[PDB]
Formats: C-alpha cells, structure tokens, sequence
C-alpha cells in the first residue's frame, strides 16, 4: 500500500522542507558552527575519558557513569559531524534508508545522554540516602544501568527506523522529520520531560535531606554549593532542550506554525547540550582538573 | 643512671671478645655456601610451568 | 574428587559468613578517642555508656564503637597508621590544667599532640571532635589566676565565657588542611547528659558530607 | 665521677671495636665478587591471587608443609590459604580487629596472632569437636606486640614495642625468659635454623643478637640512620640482613661483625616493610612503601627485578620454605603468589 519506491523529493514536497540546490550562506555558517561544536564534544570527551581511565582514583560508579556519558556525548559528536556534509545540497541525493540511519543516530545518541543523565542523578540520590555507614555496592549495578541505557537508546533508535515511520501513514507526518511520524516525536518529548521531571524531584530531594540533617551541626557553606551545583546542572538541560522539545509538540499542535524556521539553531543548542555536559559534571572534582595536563 | 652503665660496659666487654675472622674469609665463606645451593633454587633458575606446583 | 567438593562447599561457606560479618560491621560507627596524660577520657566513657579499650554503644538506631589507647606508652608513629579510616577523632582536652605544669606546662603538650595528630599524614580527611572538659573547674580557677601564664599574647578578661573562646580558636588554628575536615567543639556538660547527642550529630554530618563527597555534589 | 668514667671507658670500648672491625676489613666484597658473572634479570608472574579480606593486611606467615599460610587483617579475621588450590580452610574470628604480627606452627598444629591488645593468642587448628578455640592468651607484655615466631610446639619467641623481647611457655603462660637491652620499639625478628640464636631489630637504628639458652646479647651491630622495619636470617646461619625506613637494606655478616654488604638505589626513597631470603642467598627479596617489591642480589648489590602488582603498600613478603613461589600482602586487601 504504502510508497517504498518515492524518492526524498516527494516526502520534502508533501511538506513545506526546501532542498537546497547550493551553498547558501546560512548552509556554510550551521557548518561551521557545528563542526567547531564537533570537534570541541570530541575533544573534550575523549579526554574525559582519558583521564577517568588513567587514574587509579576514578575507579568508582560515579566515575564510570560519567565516562559512560563521556562516550555517549562523543557518539552525539560525531553522529552530528556525520549529519554535517549530508545536509544542504547533500542531502537531495540521500535516499530513504540512508535518512533513516542519520536521524536514527542523533536519536539513539541523544538518548542515551539523556539516560546517563538520569542515571547520574539516581546514583548520587542513592550514595546520598544510604544512611548506612558505607554499604559498599558489589559494582555490578553499574554495568545493568549502563547496558540498560544502551539498549533503550538503541530501542529508540531502531524503532522508527524499522516499523514506526510515517512512510506509510503520509497524511500523519512531520514537517522537521518528513519521513518520522507526529507520535514518535509525541513520545520521544514525554520521555525527555519526564526524565527532567524525575532528576528535578530527586534532586530537590536530596538538597531537602541534606538541609534537614546538616542544619544542627551548622551553627563555605554546604546548602550554597549544592543550590548552585543542582541549579547549574537543571538549568543547562532547561536552556538547551526546552525551546527544542516544544517544538515539536508546536509542529505535532500548531499546524500553520512556522516550525522550519528555528529548528537548525535548536539542535545546534541541543548538542551544545553533551558539549557542556563534560564541563559540569567535571569543573567541581579538583582531582580530576588536577589529572588533566 | 649508675647500674645502665655499668651493665652497658659489661655488654660491650663481652663484644670485642670474638673469635672474629678476616672480612676476605667470610666473604668467600659466604660466596661459596651461596654457590654451592644454587641448583636448588627455582626462584635462581626458572622452573618449567609443568613440574612448578604453582604455576599450573 | 571423593572429597574435594567439600572443600569448596565449606569455602563458600565461610565467604558468605565473611560476607555477612562484613555487612555488620559495615553499619558500626568508628571513633578514635584521643587525649594527653590527664583529661576528662574516662568521665567521656562514663558519660557515654590493659592495651586497648573498646566501648560499643548505640543511640539513635545508629551503633558506635570507641578505641581508647592511652596505656600503649610507646611510639605512636608506629601504629597510628592502623586506625586509618575511622569515621572521626575525639579529642580530649582538660582546661583546669591551663595553668598546672607536667618542666613544662600542660596546655602546650596539649596542643602540641593536637597538631601532631590533626596534621599527620594519615588523618587528612579524618574529622576530630573536641571537647573541652572541666568547665566549672576552668571557671572557679580562672578567677584566682589568670589564662597570661599559658597564653601570654592573650589580652581579654579573666573570664570564662572570653577565655574558653580563646583557648577555641587557638586550638582550631593548629589545623592547616582547613579544606578536607572540618573540627567540632563542644564544652561538656555535665548535668544535660547531651554528649551522646553532640557525638550523633557530629558523626551524622560527618557520613552526610563524605557521602556528598564520594559523588559529585561536593 | 663514676658515670663520667665509665662513659669515657665505654666510649673507649667503642673504638677499640671499631678499630678491630677495621682491621678485619681486609678487603670488600664488592671486589671479591666482582669476578663472578652476573645472574641476569629475574622475572616472576603473579601466579595466584586471594582474596575474602574485607580491610587491609598486615601479616602473612608460610608453613612448613610449603601449602598452607596464614594472613592477617585489621578486619578482625585470621585467615589460612591454600596456595595450590586457594581454598580457605579456617577463618578465625578474632576478639580484637588489630592485629599486626601472625605464625604458622612447624608441626602445622598451632596459630599465633597479636597486636594493639598486647596479648598473643595461639590458637589450635585441632577442632576436636568444634570451631577453632582460643588455645592460649599470653599477656605481661606492656605494649603492642609485632612479631612472634614459633620456635617450638611449646615455646614461643615474642617481640614487642616496650623495648624487650620475651620466651613463653604455652603450658604454664608465664614469661620463662626475657631480653632487654633495646633502647626502641623492637619491630621484627628473625629465628635462626637451629633456633640457639636469633636477631632482633628495633628503631634504635642497631640490631642485637640473642642467645635463647643464656639470655644475654652476642653482638650489637650498627650503621643504618633510621628503624629497623625487618629482619631476615641468612640460610647458611654466618650472617642477617636487614631493612630500615631509609630506603637501604644492609647484610651483616657475624664471624665478621661489621657492614659486609649495602643495597640502595637513588631512584627509591621509600621506607622498606619486609625482607626475605631465597632458599639460596642469591636474591634478597625486599618490599617496599611506593607498591612494589625489589630483588637484589646478596653478592653483587644489584637489582635484578621488579614486582608491582598491588595497588597499595606491600605489608608483608614472605618465601617458601622450599623457595618455589613467593607469597605478598599489601593493604589493597589481595595476596599474590609469584613464581
Ligand atoms: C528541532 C530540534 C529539536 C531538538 C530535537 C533533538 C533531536 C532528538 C530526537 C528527536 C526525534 C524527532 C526529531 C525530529 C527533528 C529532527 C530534525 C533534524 O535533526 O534534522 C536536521 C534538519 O535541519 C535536516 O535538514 P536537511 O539536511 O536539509 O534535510
């Protein structure tokens, strides 16, 4: 029933996507922007990376979360470096399977950051709230959360690619992804919200606790530094994901809206996002600026 | 402090008489006794993985 | 192999065992109780429930174990490595002997085994917990001498209330990893019996912080 | 008058050895040795790993029987290895969690353990009916015990931080003998084959030899800058070694009764922890505080391996009776067999 056989000409047609013929002006500037922004995630992540597999002192959960979203981030790099040169004119002469495989990847990428974040913040409310003494964990929960992470951003991933497009349901399709379909785009956005909902609460949480149990013994101030870490660290994910993540829910909502206009520069702040990442989970660990040189 | 030094000096009396041997003897004394056992160490000489108990 | 999975069986055995001891002992406060000669040590212990004393207790759903090891009279650069990684230090420190002599005066051996103590190489990151015993003595004694003959560059008045201050503040000056423990006071009280109360709080924001400290949060 | 007197004759005494020692050093054995060929780098492999200690570890003893050892750790337990099949056999608990000294029993029929309770408590592996009971608590000891070593099934030789040494007696718990003459904290000994004699090392930088039969000191040797953490016998029975805190070990020959041999390096300047000889004298195993362990040569004082295989402090080091392996034990809570 449906048309495996069309070529991207017609899905950019049904919507209101232009193909460029050339190198337009605002084509070279996104691609230099977001080469700097590739080359500056890979950069920073590898050595992340580097310097959490060297030290003997970063052998701990928390430290192979953060290399796990070190490499997830570096994935995000050059998922995005891949996407650049198959843009513009480039991308007038990718067929459906090919687009499929570039979008899969910035999802399956971002997703994955997403997950280590929540990770992250559900390991330190753990280490946090384990009023035991040390109750030193085996060290295997870590690799189940890792390898869960994986394969739920693979889920993600794959699944448009194979069965959950709109190639076959052409009245119900996007204008940003032509191919994808409005209730991939509905679920990916309740998924993101619900995980900023989660790490919000568990932080909130945990500054709660703190507050609660360190206010006796108060009289560099604790409840400071923590405000500002939490603050920092749910602010990043707000600047860059929100005007992003609504949208889609303006193109899925809001027909006649012009949606096409800003979507370049949102993911651009997107991936900014995993280019960040590294900075502020790593800027408060002395120790680990310290290793760096 | 009386009694620690004359219980030291009667320490150090009974030192100086020994039957004490030129450093050369006691060196090849020792040189030979070390030789002489040499074949008898595997930490020496490497043993084969096969008859080392701890090696497999 | 008639019995060699035997061997194994009672292996596994005994590592559950140790697994389990482990997770006992795991959940048990450490405090290493340390003073000079004389001092409040023993009203401390007395308060709170030949080589070395050990005082388990429990007050909030929370154990706690006490080392006491003022008899060892040896060298102390040889074992005080082994208490590596106690939860905390308490220190113990007599006031009334400000002015008393041992040849020397008794403050300054005091304060002396304090820096040597908070500024070893072992204690970094462990926390000490002062108390200052002997109030109402220090404070009927003050009255006839005054604290110029242990501390002379003090310049305040002869009384409690500026005098225990003072003696605070020089005693927290002593220490210089002013970023990786931090250093509670508390001036016992005899009558409140609050000194358990004191320890809990202090050993909880101690576990708070080095939790924090394990992750990223601080 | 009488003490100046006697300090001066003392201190004449002590020129007049030194003056003998000189004379009888002829020649050194740097020169007597060159001739032979060197042995060549020895390289050894972790063989065996153990684990099941939950905190660090603080000693380890080999058995006669070349299997089985035993190991200490501050968390509170004594445990006895397998080595062939690294199996645990035993895991006592202890009623103190510090310890810093162990020993196997020759006959293989006894334990000791001690430490900060100033109290050796021997145990026996008999378990007639039961779990493991503690045989025996020797006390008198006024400080904290750092080594002991069985010198027979009903005699034991203890060492502690009070400046003396002590010979027991299981059977009747008192002291049958003691040995003072130390000025510090005695931190290691070592028995001699024939268990007549033995040498014991203290922070005094000097270490002492001891006559168990009479009681009195033999000799008194001299010339490390700082404690001694170790000591270890020479098989032959002629001559010691020993290690101190300032990165240099020194071989002490008796007949000679003067520094025979000096190992240091200026690429280490840690403090040394343990030392050990081979079945031969050839190698002088000694561990190290930066992680690992340096072989040296005994004749030729020089380095001919390296092992670094823990990620903390080597505590203890030990070699088999039959010198086929080598076991050692840091505060990373892990034993390691080599070789
Ligand atoms: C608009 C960006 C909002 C943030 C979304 C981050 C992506 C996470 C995955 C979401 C699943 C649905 C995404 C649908 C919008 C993806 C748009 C996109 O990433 O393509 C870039 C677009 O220029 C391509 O232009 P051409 O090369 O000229 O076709």
């Amino acid at each position: 029933q449906c048309f495996y056989n069309e070529s991207i000409a017609f899905f950019y047609n049904r919507s209101g996507k232009h193909l460029a013929t050339e190198w337009n002006t605002v084509s070279k500037l996104v691609m230099g922007l977001g080469i700097t922004v590739c080359i500056f995630i890979m950069l920073a992540n590898l050595l992340v990376m580097v310097a959490i597999y060297v030290n003997r002192r970063f052998h701990f959960p928390i430290y192979y979360l953060m290399a796990n979203l070190a490499a997830a981030d570096f994935f995000a790099g050059l998922a995005y470096f891949y996407l650049m040169f198959n843009t513009g004119p480039n991308t007038r002469r990718l067929t459906v399977s090919t687009w499929l495989l570039r979008q899969g990847l910035i999802d399956t990428s971002l997703t994955a950051s997403v997950a280590n974040l929540l990770a992250i913040a559900i390991e330190r409310h753990i280490t946090v709230f384990r009023m035991q003494l040390h109750t030193r964990m085996s060290n295997r929960r870590v690799v189940v959360v890792i390898v869960v992470i994986w394969t739920m951003a693979i889920v993600m991933g794959a699944i448009p690619s194979v069965g959950w497009n709109c190639i076959c349901d052409i009245e119900n399709c996007s204008n940003m992804a032509p191919l994808y379909s409005d209730s991939y785009l509905v679920f990916w956005a309740i998924f993101n919200l619900v995980t900023f909902v989660v790490m919000v609460v568990l932080y909130a949480h945990i500054f709660g606790y703190v507050r609660q149990r360190t206010m006796r013994m108060s009289r560099r101030d604790t409840m400071m530094s923590l405000l500002k870490t939490v603050v920092i660290v749910l602010g990043a994910f707000i600047i860059c994901w929100t005007p992003g993540l609504v949208l889609l829910l303006l193109d899925v909502c809001c027909p006649q809206c012009d949606v096409l206009a800003y979507e370049k520069f949102f993911l651009l702040l997107a991936e900014f996002n995993s280019a960040m990442n590294p900075i502020i989970y790593s800027y408060r660990d002395k120790e680990m600026s310290a290793t760096f040189r | 402090s009386i009694a620690q030094a004359r219980k030291l000096v009667e320490q150090l009396k009974m030192e100086a008489n020994i039957d004490r041997i030129k450093v050369s003897k006691a060196a090849a004394d020792l040189m030979a006794y070390c030789e002489a056992h040499a074949k008898e160490d595997p930490l020496l000489t490497p043993v084969p993985a096969s008859e080392n108990p701890f090696r497999e | 192999s008639a019995e060699d999975k035997a061997a194994v069986e009672r292996s596994k055995m005994i590592d559950r065992n140790l697994r389990e001891d482990g997770e006992k002992a795991a959940r048990e406060v450490k405090l290493l109780l340390l003073g000079a000669g004389e001092s409040g040590k023993s009203t401390i212990v007395k308060q709170m429930k030949t080589g070395i004393v050990e005082t388990h207790f429990t007050f909030k759903d929370l154990h706690f174990k006490m080392f006491d090891v003022g008899a060892q009279r040896s060298e102390r650069k040889k074992w005080i490595h082994c208490f590596e990684g106690v939860t905390a230090i308490i220190f113990c420190v007599a006031l009334s002997d400000y002015d008393l002599v041992l040849e020397m005066n008794r403050m300054h051996e005091s304060m002396k085994l304090f820096d040597s103590i908070c500024n070893n190489k072992w204690f970094t990151d462990t926390s000490i917990i002062l108390f200052l015993n002997k109030k109402d003595l220090f404070e009927e004694k003050i009255k006839k001498s005054p604290l110029t003959i242990c501390y002379p560059e003090y310049a305040g008045s002869n009384t409690y209330e500026e005098a225990a201050a003072y003696i605070q503040c020089q005693f927290e000056d002593l220490n210089k990893r002013k970023d990786t423990k931090e250093i509670y006071t508390h001036f016992t009280c005899a009558t409140d019996t609050k000194n358990v109360q004191f320890v809990f709080d202090a050993v909880t924001d101690v576990i708070i912080k080095n939790n924090l400290k394990d992750c990223g949060l601080f | 008058s009488e003490l100046d007197q006697l300090r001066q004759e003392a201190e004449q005494l002590k020129n007049q050895i030194r003056d003998a020692r000189k004379a009888c050093a002829d020649a050194t054995l740097s020169q007597i040795t060159n001739n032979i060929d060197p042995v060549g780098r020895i390289q050894m492999r972790t063989r065996r790993t153990l684990r099941g200690h939950l905190a660090k570890i603080y000693a380890m003893h080999w058995g006669t029987d070349s299997r089985l050892l035993v190991s200490a750790s501050q968390d509170g337990k004594l445990i006895i290895w397998d080595s062939y099949t690294t199996n645990k056999v035993h895991a006592i608990p202890l009623r103190s969690s510090w310890v810093m000294t162990c020993a196997y029993a020759p006959s293989g029929n006894y334990v000791a353990c001690g430490g900060l309770d100033n109290i050796c408590s021997i145990y026996n592996l008999k378990t007639r009916e039961g779990n493991v009971r503690v045989s025996r608590e020797l006390a008198g000891h006024t400080g904290y015990l750092s080594c002991c070593r069985f010198l027979d099934d009903n005699q034991i030789v203890t060492s502690s931080g009070d400046t003396t040494c002590a010979l027991w007696d299981i059977e009747t718990g008192q002291q049958t003998t003691t040995f003072t003459g130390h000025t510090g904290d005695v931190m290691s000994l070592s028995l001699a084959p024939d268990t007549r004699l033995f040498v014991s090392g203290a922070c005094d930088a000097s270490a002492k030899l001891w006559d168990v039969r009479e009681g009195m000191c033999r000799q008194t040797f001299t010339g490390h800058e700082s404690d001694i953490n170790a000591i270890c016998f020479f098989p032959n029975g002629n001559a010691f070694a020993t290690g101190s805190d300032d990165a240099t070990c020194r071989l002490f020959d008796l007949r000679a009764d003067q520094e025979l041999m000096t190992y240091s390096h200026d690429n280490i300047i840690c403090g040394i922890t343990s030392v050990s000889f081979s079945k031969s004298g050839r190698l002088l195993l000694a561990g190290y505080d930066d992680f690992n362990c340096n072989v040296w040569d005994a004749l030729k004082a020089d380095r001919a391996g390296v092992l670094a295989g823990h990620d903390n402090r080597v505590s203890c080091l030990g070699v088999t009776d039959d010198g086929m392996a080598v076991a050692t034990g840091s505060w990373d809570s892990f034993l390691k067999i080599w070789n």
